[PDB]
RNA sequence: UUUCGGGGGUACUCGAGUGGCGAACGGGUGAGUAACACGUGGGUGAUCUGCCCUGCACUUUGGGAUAAGCCUGGGAAACUGGGUCUAAUACCGAAUACACCCUGCUGGUCGCAUGGCCUGGUAGGGGAAAGCUUUUGCGGUGUGGGAUGGGCCCGCGGCCUAUCAGCUUGUUGGUGGGGUGAUGGCCUACCAAGGCGACGACGGGUAGCCGGCCUGAGAGGGUGACCGGCCACACUGGGACUGAGAUACGGCCCAGACUCCUACGGGAGGCAGCAGUGGGGAAUAUUGCACAAUGGGCGCAAGCCUGAUGCAGCGACGCCGC
């Protein structure tokens, strides 16, 4: 559940704290995002002497999600707040250490890396 | 190779702490005074002998002591924050 | 416990040392009380001196020398006059 | 904690914080019976108690726990308090 | 003894475990700090102090448990739980103390004021030990005497800047309580309104201080290499236990950033110690040998440890000789 106008917020160490979405990709008329969905942000505000530098057009994917978002087994998903991960062409992060949990959802769409580094899977 | 329970550490009598006679400025307070002491130094570079003075505040427990007055004064424990001294004795009363 | 230590002082390729008599746990070259004699042993003959009314009082008081310290002043003969078992003998060769 | 002697009286220094507080936990509470007693406004029970209280701490100061002259102050203090009250 | 798988005593010896001692010693750096932080000068009738030496009492008695070991579980790991069980200079009572530590009643000296000293006198209450070795013998509890070590308060001193004029509310002062080894707004409550301020307060920038070094006849100016006396810190910020003694660097706990290991369930770190590597730079050394001498710690000694220290290797960088 990721729109246009969403607020989010950062759980990378680039030097972004919040970051305001861009579009919602993956189709014609795409609506919503989910957890493992790659969408395009832009940075609101940053760390002073972070990588990334406000009003930069940076691809990012959502991990933390507020609605429940169903698996395999019924398992609904609510988080505290929306929360993405800047990455870029390469499918990789920007950032080498990252924030908060992660669900399952971004073993299967192939994001290895984050997953991997997060320090719980859940 | 008995006894009792003295093995002591050694002797101190008591001995001088610093003296000072001033003037009483400010009595505004009850059973405090503020004294100004009065000091001449030849300057180290310039040699010229300059007239300075410092505000000491001291401890009286009466409050005796009217504006105007010169005093002699004691150092003391500390017994509030910046006072250090105690009144000696009012010698002369304007 | 005040112990006789040796001060160090100079420097790298000849030793310095100082017979001082202080507390123990400073410093090598810490806090010096009195100085009583100097101790530098690289040169030939390496003599000793210390004052011996100050190194009696201070054995008095209760002072106590380590081993290296005590072998010292019994070639100077402190420790000879102090215990009083042979007496007081000088032995120690002079400059030439 | 790399030492084998430093873990070691870690572990010794764990022990003796455990036997010290719960001896100076004891003499709080007695020190709180007293204040409590006086607070109160009892004179016989009272002195029973600053007599057990006194042995306490007397005890605690001569194992070293807290410092004689403290133990004192504070006793001589009890003895005051008594007096006046 | 033996079947060479090993089974018994030995204390010479000893892995690991209890119990002490050291560990706040010795070495390092100058970020913060304009402060009793530094030097000098005294101080304590207001403190304490293990290990050292030395004049002077005693060291009676009873009880219980644990590590270790054995069995077992989690778990790659660190590490832990559950059950059985053992001894001590590990632990706790009780017997004396009458010379101390407290409270109420009565003298002389000193003044520097409470009051101190003459352990003043007085009635009541309270207070500790552990033994080992048979040999140059060390231990346990207390303080009339000395010394070291500390902690605290102060006269005086020492950068620039009004293109920094008001600052402060535990702030200031008194009383009563707690507090600490010691007095104290060190902390609390109640009373009053002021203290500090143009003989530069509060603000802003810089910086460890001093004996010293260079220059200058001197005054003065510049400066803090080395050594040495203190100060402050240990990746950043805090907090506390232990102990006679803590900013506790290689002690503890927590929060941060960085790094590392993982069998993903979780753990380990703090070279501004001696060497060494990466980066900055103009650039500054060798991943060297020893306790031979001396200081330091342990132990009755023997003896053990000590990048403290002695030495060696590199570099015309400097005072000096060839
Ligand atoms: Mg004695
Ligand atoms: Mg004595
Ligand atoms: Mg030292
Ligand atoms: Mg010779
Ligand atoms: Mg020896
Ligand atoms: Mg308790
Ligand atoms: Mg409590
Ligand atoms: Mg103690
Ligand atoms: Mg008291
Ligand atoms: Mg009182
Ligand atoms: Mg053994
Ligand atoms: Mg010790
Ligand atoms: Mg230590
Ligand atoms: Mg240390
Ligand atoms: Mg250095
Ligand atoms: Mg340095
Ligand atoms: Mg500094
Ligand atoms: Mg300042
Ligand atoms: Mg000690
Ligand atoms: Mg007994
Ligand atoms: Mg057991
Ligand atoms: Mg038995
Ligand atoms: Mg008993
Ligand atoms: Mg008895
Ligand atoms: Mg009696
Ligand atoms: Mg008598
Ligand atoms: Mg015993
Ligand atoms: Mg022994
Ligand atoms: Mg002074
Ligand atoms: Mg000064
Ligand atoms: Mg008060
Ligand atoms: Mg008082
Ligand atoms: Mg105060
Ligand atoms: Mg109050
Ligand atoms: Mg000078
Ligand atoms: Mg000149
Ligand atoms: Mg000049
Ligand atoms: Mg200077
Ligand atoms: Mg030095
Ligand atoms: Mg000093
Ligand atoms: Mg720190
Ligand atoms: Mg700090
Ligand atoms: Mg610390
Ligand atoms: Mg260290
Ligand atoms: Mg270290
Ligand atoms: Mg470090
Ligand atoms: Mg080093
Ligand atoms: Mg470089
Ligand atoms: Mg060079
Ligand atoms: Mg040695
Ligand atoms: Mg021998
Ligand atoms: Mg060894
Ligand atoms: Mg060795
Ligand atoms: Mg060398
Ligand atoms: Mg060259
Ligand atoms: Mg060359
Ligand atoms: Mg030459």
């Amino acid at each position: 559940m990721i729109q246009q106008e969403s607020r989010l917020k950062v759980a990378d160490n680039t030097g972004a704290k919040e970051i305001l979405c861009i579009r919602v990709l993956g189709g014609s008329s795409r609506r919503y995002a989910g957890i493992g969905d790659v969408i395009v942000a832009t940075v609101k505000d940053a760390i002073p002497g972070g990588n990334v530098k406000r009003g930069d057009v940076v691809k990012a994917v959502v991990v933390r999600t507020v609605k429940e978002r169903r698996r395999a087994d019924g398992s609904y998903i609510k988080f505290d707040e929306n929360a993405a991960v800047i990455i870029k062409n390469d499918n990789d992060p920007r950032g080498t250490r990252i924030f908060g949990p992660v669900g399952r959802e971004l073993r299967e769409k192939k994001f290895m890396k984050i997953v991997s580094l997060a320090p719980e899977v859940l | 190779q008995k006894g009792p329970k003295y093995t002591p550490a050694a002797e101190k009598p008591r001995g001088r702490r610093k003296t000072a006679i001033g003037y009483v400025v400010s009595d505004k307070m009850q059973k405090t005074i503020v004294v100004e002491l009065e000091d001449r130094k030849s300057h180290p570079l310039y040699g010229k002998i300059i007239r300075t003075t410092k505000k000491v505040k001291a401890h009286d427990e009466n409050g005796e002591a009217g504006i105007g007055d010169r005093v002699s004064l004691m150092e003391t424990r500390p017994l509030s924050a910046t006072k250090r001294w105690r009144l000696v004795e009012i010698l002369e009363k304007a | 416990a005040v112990k006789i230590k040796l001060t160090r002082l100079g420097k790298i390729r000849n030793p310095q040392y100082r017979i001082i008599v202080a507390d123990a746990r400073t410093r090598r070259d810490g806090r010096a009380i009195e100085v009583i004699g100097r101790y530098h042993p690289k040169e030939e003959p390496s003599l000793i001196q210390i004052d011996s009314e100050r190194a009696q009082y201070w054995l008095g008081v209760g002072a106590q020398p380590t081993e290296p310290v005590l072998a010292l002043l019994k070639i100077t003969g402190d420790w000879q006059k102090f215990k009083g078992l042979p007496g007081a003998e000088g032995t120690l060769k002079v400059k030439e | 904690a790399n030492i084998k002697s430093q873990i070691k009286r870690i572990r010794t220094n764990e022990r003796r914080r455990l036997r010290n507080q719960s001896v100076k936990s004891s003499l709080r509470t007695a020190i709180r019976g007293f204040r409590e007693a006086v607070d109160a406004g009892d004179k016989d029970k009272a002195s029973e108690l600053l007599h057990a209280t006194s042995r306490k701490l007397d005890k605690a100061a001569s194992k070293g726990v807290i410092h004689p002259n403290q133990a004192a102050n504070k006793k001589s203090a009890l003895a005051l308090a008594l007096n006046k009250l």
